[PDB]
RNA sequence: AUCUGCGCAUGGCUCAUUAAAUCAGACGUAAUCUGCCGCAAAAAUCUUGCGGCCGCAAAAUUGGAUAACUUGGCGAAACGCCAAGCUAAUACAUGAACCAACCGGGUGUUCUCCACGUGAGACGCCCAGCGAAUGAAUGACAGUAAAACCAAUGCCUUGCAGUAACACCCAGCAGUGUUGACUCAAUUCAUUCCGUGCGAAAGCCGGCUUGUU
């Protein structure tokens, strides 16, 4: 069943040499992830998704720097054009 | 109730298929004026560099170039000579020939030499033979062609 | 802060095209308000006859539910007076470019 | 595709004797170009003497020791061009890669906060997917959103450490350059005038502190300060003023009579 | 095998190269598509670089575009019915570029009934410009002040079948993909086709 | 040993061919392809396990092969070969909802208002990733001054000074790519992509402190 660990019934074959001493071989458990192999996986998720996160910020940084550049252009502009427009209508008052 | 369509120019359509630039669609109900001429038409034109005008004929012209510098995707790039018209018998084609002298150092004399081109000559230009014309060079249009007209001096 | 101070004070949001000025003098009962302005954005400008009432306003009705919309409010920090003064100062330009136009 | 460079084709500047051997290590691809660039066995084994052959540069590189902008390189072949800082931490080598006024390749020794900082030279600028401006740089670095007023030939100075720019020099008539090719390579001088040429390539003429003129191609010049004086970055002894060779030959004269 | 170099092209001068190399893989040439009017068939080209090109033998189906209208839509492609090149790339019913083909032109008249709420068959599934609430009325006739269509294009609407040119290369793409034939382009190609008729 | 990945298109040799050829200096490719290597970027994707399509939960516990090997071999041999039994991969195939954004286009005989429709606002559902295809639109401007009137629309107040744009939730979250030149970069909209694209290799190894971040 789920939840039950492989490692104990994988098949061990039994090597007899003269002398020396009786080998046991069993395979390395392939596709046998522990909880370090999904702290891994999930960490790759979360990098992901962190990156994607921070070009955004970066995105909206450029953003509104080109937004406040245009924006002080554009009062300055309107500033120089009221200080005309009241020079004209001091002019206009009382002939 | 129903959009009134231009006509087709009798003159220009001779070709068996129907000519017309790659760059417009002629056929938009309300242009954008971006590509107008005065008379209203959709025309592409463009500005070439090296401060090269763009003839009145291919602003304001009837004329279909595939090649043509100034109404096409042809570009101008690399060298840009100059020299006399030779012939004028091909279709849109012209040869040019470039006369230089070339120093032969042992005698320490010259020797006249020339060099004959096949140009592309838009329909923005009538040059004659004899006419100097200043050439630019482009991609490969034909198995000869490397030079398209830029001014008819 | 010019806000804490003020009489002024912004509601939002107020949709012009789906309310009148009395459906909103009627959220504004209880108060006397000199005058009402509704703008293209959603929003409404108005300004109590005391900087209390204006304060006491605020809290009182800010995330409450006007038209079925939750609704925030905030202290202003543009003043009645300097908008009289403004429009005092304009209406002699105003008639003085009429006068000009027919000159 | 060629792997292999002969010593009589390598770079002249590499100084890598004619004898010594029939083959140079080829600069794999990278930063900077086969023919201005100098390959990281060619410094540790060639300038640095840490190496006394090609084994021991293997040894040394293979390990990281050797940092090319706050990177590890475990690469003999790695191009390691123009504005490079290298620093070994080992030995706290830290210097930067520059011309000097004879053309050659200098190992100018820097400090903390200096080796932090790089000048790189906007060679493009074009507009990536999703509308975002990035300047490519003669290094080969692309950088996703520079200052809104970069233009190409400008240069920007760039914190290795932080990856961020941290300053903007325009190329502008009056700013201090480096001539990086073509026989003035390693002359530093103030530009007092830039002959445009459309479809040509523009002519930079340059003045140095001495006030000799010089003209180079637009394309060879690398600001690198706001004045003669006002440089952001260390130069080599030289000071990129190119010396009279008659007047270098008697200094060289009288300094060895007077060292014997 | 097939190449495309001048080694084998007469000299301006009218001499003959002689060629002191064998030939090359760089400067091939592959065998046309001749790509006919069918049930969709394509075969995969390994070229240069790696990439892919889909050489379609057959295609049935393929998107049209109403140019005055920036709009497009996947039709079935009815017949080929004008070459420029022979006649008989018409008998064969080889899809090439720039061939002009009747497609099927009920998805424009269901577009154009949806977008405007006008209905080219009524006058002489289907979309209902009557059940549309007036919040749309509103909608269609802020549209309909603008735009005026032409009498060629809502004649071949009416008939079923609307006359359209390839803008696509079916040998290189694999798909077969077109625009309308509207304005003086559509004047100048059902001439030819009055003139085969008699 | 054998799968797997990469190299073997380099180096070495020879000078037979070869005169709008080759080659040299000087230029192009805006007419293109480019593994290695440098600096970058990446929000498409309904998966899994449990109970009865649904319910409930979630560090996704994915599936077939097939070598080496073994067995029986064939062939005079052959940098020749069958057939059957094993068994893995970073080989091959498959596949990841939520977390998790911004932003747009099309709509509903959908509700809530407001006026008696260029109304407004919710809500529904259909699409809105990179790359590719076709079609439209951007990719600026730069050779003139004043009033009227009408319709709408912002304000001012209850007639136009004054006024970036914009009917909330963003009151500046691009009004501005590049070149000598572009039908180019990039963006938006319409429809399409059928293997002939797109994993977080469903990968590996270390440290520590030994961690469903
Ligand atoms: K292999
Ligand atoms: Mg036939
Ligand atoms: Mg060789
Ligand atoms: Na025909």
């Amino acid at each position: 069943s789920r939840t039950e660990d492989v490692r104990k019934y994988v098949v061990r074959r039994r090597v007899v040499k003269s002398g020396k001493k009786d080998r046991l071989k069993a395979p390395k458990i392939q596709r046998l992830i522990t909880p370090r192999v999904k702290a891994r996986r999930a960490k790759k998720a979360k990098d992901a998704i962190a990156k994607v996160r921070a070009s955004a910020a970066e995105r909206r940084e450029y953003l509104r720097l080109i937004a406040s550049n245009r924006r002080a252009l554009r009062q300055r502009d309107h500033s120089k054009k009221h200080t005309r427009k009241v020079h004209a209508q001091r002019a206009e008052v009382a002939a | 109730q129903y959009y009134h369509a231009h006509a087709v120019d009798a003159t220009i359509q001779h070709e068996k298929a129907y000519q017309r630039q790659t760059a417009v669609n002629e056929n938009m109900h309300r242009p954008s004026r971006k590509h107008v001429n005065k008379s209203g038409h959709i025309r592409y034109s463009k500005k070439i560099g090296l401060g090269f005008k763009t003839p009145a004929k291919a602003l304001n012209g009837k004329y279909i170039d595939r090649k043509c510098p100034f109404t096409s995707n042809v570009v101008i790039r690399g060298r840009i000579l100059r020299g006399v018209v030779h012939s004028t018998k091909m279709h849109r084609t012209i040869i040019i020939r470039r006369n230089y002298l070339h120093f032969i150092k042992k005698y320490q004399r010259y020797q006249k030499r020339h060099k004959s081109l096949a140009v592309h000559c838009s329909p923005a230009f009538d040059p004659k033979q004899g006419d100097e014309v200043v050439i630019g060079q482009c991609r490969p249009l034909s198995k000869t062609i490397r030079y398209n007209v830029l001014e008819v001096v | 802060d010019a806000h804490e101070n003020s009489s002024c004070v912004f509601v939002s949001p107020i949709f012009r095209p789906s309310t009148t000025k009395a459906q909103v003098m009627e959220l504004f009962a209880g108060v006397k308000v000199q005058r009402l302005r509704m703008y293209r954005q959603n929003f409404a400008y108005a300004y109590l006859d005391s900087p209390a009432a204006a304060k006491k306003f605020v809290e009182e009705k800010n995330g409450t539910e006007f038209r079925g919309h939750t609704l925030r409010v905030a202290l202003s920090a543009r003043s009645l007076e300097k908008l009289r003064a403004r429009q005092e100062a304009a209406n002699v330009v105003i008639a003085a470019h009429r006068h000009y136009k027919t000159h | 595709a060629k792997k292999h460079l002969k010593r009589l084709y390598a770079p002249k500047d590499w100084m890598l004797s004619k004898l010594t051997g029939v083959f140079a290590p080829r600069p794999r691809p990278g930063p900077h170009k086969l023919r201005e660039c100098l390959p990281l066995l060619v410094i540790i084994r060639n300038r640095l003497k840490y190496a006394l052959n090609a084994r021991e540069g293997e040894m040394i590189l293979r390990q990281g020791l050797v940092h090319v902008d706050n990177h590890p390189r475990r690469d003999g072949k790695y191009p390691a061009g123009f504005m490079d800082v290298v620093e070994i931490p080992k030995t706290g080598d830290r210097f930067r890669l520059m011309y000097d006024v004879k053309g050659r390749f200098a190992l100018v020794n820097l400090s903390e906060a200096e080796a932090q900082i790089k000048l790189m030279k906007v060679v493009n600028l074009y507009t990536a997917t999703g509308r975002v401006p990035v300047a490519v740089t003669h290094d080969g670095h692309r950088i996703r959103y520079p200052d809104p007023h970069t233009s190409i030939g400008d240069t920007i100075v760039y914190n290795v450490k932080e990856k961020k720019c941290v300053d903007l020099i325009k190329n502008r008539q009056g700013k201090a350059v480096i001539v990086t090719g073509g026989a003035n390579r390693g002359r530093i001088g103030e530009i007092v005038k830039v002959e445009c040429h459309p479809g040509a390539f523009n002519i930079a003429h340059l003045k140095d502190a001495s006030g000799a003129e010089f003209a180079t191609r637009a394309a060879n010049i690398f600001v690198i300060g706001k004045d003669l004086n006002n440089l952001q970055v260390t130069v080599p002894k030289q000071q990129g003023l190119r010396m009279n060779v008659i007047q270098e030959r008697e200094e060289r004269l009288i300094a060895a009579e007077a060292r014997k | 095998g097939i190449v495309r170099s001048r080694l084998h092209k007469r000299k301006i001068t009218g001499g003959k190269t002689k060629i002191h190399r064998k030939r090359m893989k760089a400067e091939l040439g592959r065998l046309p598509a001749n790509t006919r009017l069918g049930a969709r068939r394509v075969s995969p080209v390994r070229a240069r670089g790696g990439n892919f090109k889909i050489r379609a033998l057959r295609l049935d189906t393929g998107n049209f575009a109403w140019a005055s209208e920036a709009i497009a839509h996947r039709v079935r492609l009815l017949d080929v019915v004008y070459n420029a090149t022979s006649n008989e790339l018409v008998r064969t019913k080889t899809l090439v570029k720039n061939c002009i083909v009747a497609v099927d032109a009920a998805p424009f008249k269901r577009w154009y009934a949806k977008h405007y709420g006008i209905d080219l068959d009524a006058d002489k599934d289907k979309y209902d410009v009557n059940k549309a609430s007036p919040k749309l009325q509103r909608e269609w006739t802020r549209r309909r002040r603008n735009h005026r269509v032409e009498k060629a294009i809502a004649d071949q609407l009416r008939e079923g079948r609307v006359l359209a040119r390839i803008t696509s290369r079916p040998g290189q793409s694999g798909r077969a993909d077109g625009i309308l034939l509207e304005g003086a382009e559509l004047q100048f190609y059902l001439k030819r086709l009055e003139k085969k008729k008699k």
